[PDB]
């Protein structure tokens, strides 16, 4: 079957351009019936078009971002491509390149069918840091009925992801991971919460895991309550 | 260009129901020419339904839609453990290509009230001047929920970061926090703060406060 | 013009059985271009069926209808409270357009006798120039039945009103009544009145009748 | 969704003009594929068409009214307009506003969907009266098996409604109301009637409430058996 | 709905011709798209065509009768008549009158709802008699396990029906008519058995009434075993 | 003329089975131009299918009909106690219109034997020269059945009559009968009569036999 597979950057700086390419195995895209083209899907929103194009070398594109899209096809390597300028950090989303399906008598582009596995692409001017862990200790005021809570915070932190973990993957249950959030000053920052009976604060002291792949930062922080 | 708008915003129902969903579009679409994807979070999107009454291949016959015009709708006999999840409708009747607004389904469950939990900050993050306050709401259920942050009695507006996860797997509970940044400067002049809540399951709104230096 | 005529005139039924309605034409019907709408009592119509086999959006399943020439039909699987109500037809192949009759459903029910009660008219109202006698009929069925006025055993003709109220929805049952009007001067003549009633829940006829100024 | 609203007087007498005008929401008159037409249903019988019309101006009446009907567009404003000379007693009905459905190749009207609420109209020389309520009291001779019945005459009021309610709602069983029926001299008369257990006579003196909203008249009659 | 009837003589000599006639109500024979046509069933076999008619006059005949057959239309009394010479005892059946169903372009006869009620016809010279009636004594030849059988035996009559009744239908159970046969002579013949039980045989006196409409002879005969 | 050919002659099941009818015509119908009828014995026709594929108005939804070609066939989904009569299909698609030969369906039953009684000539019938010999079988299943005449044990042949009743409301068996009919002088001049059957519940074939004069 037809499989579609992106390829580009990942974190453009604004004002550049976005270079990306779709590689397609499995089909042909000179002998086909198919059009191929891009499509994003911004962050808490809903799916947009960009363009598509054809083996002849026509194209269309987005009325609304005609002016800035680009796509080509080399049929020689059976891939396309797409070449977005001037981005900007309200470009932030996940592209797909997927295969799409048009009419004969007019050549119009009909629905997406198959998809790629997409690729996200972040838009900033920030440079690499590592997060700054900080305990959030258990207090009688995270306890109610006999169970505590408490969590470890991560603040100051860019690009994703951050992944956390609690007693190296031991303790599972309970476990909440808040997605992250964009700051005024352009860091993330997401804060972990696990619950955990009251009667085991002074039993066991939780560890909470946390590796930056970005910065290759590995730290580890020991949560346990308050003295105060 | 047509614009195309779906309702509900969300659908909640329990497993093995009924659910109809529905795409309206602002000017009559040509030849029938409406399609159907459903997007598993963080996935990419599948292709259901084209021209509003054909099946992709290998779909489940379960999926159905049809209607004409200006109206139609996405139909599924008995939902399953994985039908909840976001659906998107695009219309290619006349161009550009637009699509829809999405439609997220959710397990419905009986209501819950949420337990409030508050944190003062920590003392190594004081040490690089700056200072931030969470409160948490854990299981709570419907999604929407409300709250507010006050500093000395008095509200703070345009500071204050929201965070919900996602349902969950086991008990269909989500977990709401929002995070309150202020400065050292800020932190140390005021002396109490307090994270309000008001939700369906709670009969009045409960108050968690905390008060600055005490052990 | 082409004339649509709908039997029976009246359909009755039990909930959760099968019904089927007529539409026949009187001409050839082009492109079987007939339409089916339904009426609720004090309430706008709605649009079924067009074009004798095609349903309209948001229509529920149990509604099919199909024929061609000019014989048309109304199916439905299982009947529900609320279709207990009238129908109509539409022709549209040939100008001009028109209607059928209307086809009223009702609930069937086991057959019950009437209860027949008179009243004297009322002092006040005979101080006016103007006597009102009605006899009363409660709690029958079939909804057909007959009453005649006598007036010192003389048959009245063209001057007896009467008037029914729709089907309960309790007891599923009718209440007829027939209101006799007669001036002052042909009040005080006559002596004796009395209401007759034929209904097929009664064997024989019953009379009930009072006679003037009898305490 | 397409949303239709009538408008008019809803008494004219004798031999007058019918005006009446339907408002669309929702949907723009000139930009569609429907007409838009009036139909009517006089009481205890069934629809009847009137006319149509279409953006451009053209119309088409029922042969059997085209001589009085008329219909006009004012797409400035989404309205069409309804208006029926020399109407008579005979033209007294419920009047609707409709979407016609029609088709393209020749333009005639197809089925009417969706419909407008309704508005009624009653044509009568009769002027505005109030009721003239009067008790039908309790006899043995409405006494069977232990149950009495008793009722509340109206008559000789103009026009339609009239709402009749028992000790100001708290009595709802048994409570039955009779359509008005229209008398020779032209004025309409009802009767309600409620079945009461006989035992209870002597405990409750019943009240027959009616409210005449034409006339903003409101009278209270009590309902007990006669001395006689 | 449309309704066809059927008429005519119903007993015709050999040599002569077979007029019949079909009265159409319910629907015109000039305005509608249908044709008119003839079907017959010999006894014992299935069903054949005849032939058609138009309103415009126009008509078509089975190729193995277009020599006898003669089919005429009267719109004026909304009738087809139907005129086959040359009758042979062969002729003998049941003779249906349909509307026949066609298709515009070419004016074929299609399949042929709705059917006449029907009307037999017979074809033989001999001439009206009376039946014969013998009786089928019960005896010990045709008595089998206390269970015993007679009959009442009918020959030499025609034209048919004979209704043969027991105890004046008083006997209902165990009641056998036997289809009357056709015989070298041109009589027809046909005998009715009931079954009785043996020990009854002694205690009731069977009796088989026959009545024969077309000699308009009614004879009773009673059974009973043979003396001998 | 295209000839069509309906099998099997006779189609036995029991009630509530499925019964399937094929008509095979000997040259290809054009636009699948097939009808089926069905007669109850004794009264005219009724229309069913036509074009092979559609279901006339108000006919059963139990029956279908489908093929193409040189063959279509007649589907019942579950068989009713009125469906047990004749069927006939026609064709249309070229000119001569034909019919089929008919395919009797019958209720299936659980094999019986028939029951032999002879009787001899009554008297009356030989006064007027004729005498009647009737051997009856009654009571049996299948229908086939076979019977011969024997005069001084010398086969009779060319002048016996069968006749055979039709299948039974309550017990649904047949009941054949077989007449000799031989001239006074034939008969007297014989002594010895016999009728033979041949059926199938019958293990081997029972005579019964009268002598003549034998009170």
């Amino acid at each position: 079957q037809v499989q579609l597979q992106e390829s580009g950057p990942g974190l453009v700086k604004p004002s550049q351009t976005l270079p990306l390419t779709c590689t397609v195995s499995g089909g042909y895209i000179s002998s086909g019936s198919h059009q191929w083209g891009w499509i994003r899907q911004p962050a808490g929103k809903g799916l947009e078009w960009i363009g598509r194009i054809y083996t002849s070398g026509s194209t269309n594109y987005n009325p609304s971002l005609k002016s800035r899209v680009t796509i080509s096809v080399d049929t020689s390597k059976n891939q396309f491509s797409l070449k977005l300028s001037s981005v900007t950090a309200a470009d932030t989303a996940v592209y797909y390149c997927a295969r799409v399906n048009y009419d004969l008598l007019t050549g119009r582009a009909n629905f997406f069918d198959p998809w790629g596995q997409g690729t996200p692409v972040t838009v900033s001017s920030a440079s690499t840091k590592g997060p700054s862990v900080f305990p959030l200790a258990p207090s009688s005021k995270s306890t109610s009925g006999g169970t505590a809570a408490l969590g470890c915070l991560v603040k100051d932190y860019f690009p994703e992801p951050v992944t956390v973990s609690w007693n190296s993957g031991a303790l599972t249950s309970g476990v909440h991971t808040f997605p992250a959030v964009l700051q005024s000053s352009g860091l993330y920052s997401l804060s972990s919460v696990v619950t955990v009976p009251s009667s085991s604060l002074g039993t066991q002291t939780y560890i909470c895991n946390v590796n930056h792949k970005p910065s290759n930062t590995k730290v580890d922080k020991k949560v346990e309550p308050k003295s105060c | 260009e047509i614009v195309l708008t779906q309702s509900p915003g969300t659908l909640s129902l329990s497993p093995g129901e009924r659910a109809t969903l529905s795409c309206r579009a602002s000017q009559s679409v040509s030849s029938r020419s409406v399609a159907w994807y459903q997007q598993k979070p963080g996935q990419a999107p599948r292709l259901l339904i084209y021209g509003a009454s054909n099946r992709a291949t290998g779909i489940p016959d379960r999926f159905s839609g049809s209607g004409s015009g200006t109206d139609f709708t996405l139909t599924i006999s008995r939902l399953e453990p994985e039908d909840f999840v976001v659906f998107y409708c695009q219309q290619y009747g006349s161009s550009p290509l637009t699509f829809g607004g999405g439609t997220k389904v959710e397990i419905k469950r009986t209501v819950a009230a949420p337990s409030v939990f508050i944190f003062p900050p920590s003392d190594e993050q004081l040490k690089s001047g700056t200072a931030s306050v969470v409160c948490l709401l854990n299981n709570f259920y419907p999604r929407e929920a409300k709250v507010q942050w006050k500093v000395d009695n008095a509200l703070q507006s345009g500071n204050s970061q929201e965070s919900v996860t996602e349902q969950d797997s086991k008990d269909s509970t989500y977990s709401l926090s929002s995070t309150l940044t202020l400065s050292k400067a800020d932190y140390e002049k005021h002396k109490v703060y307090a994270c309000e809540v008001t939700h369906q399951g709670l009969s009045s709104p409960v108050t968690k406060s905390f008060n600055r230096g005490e052990c």
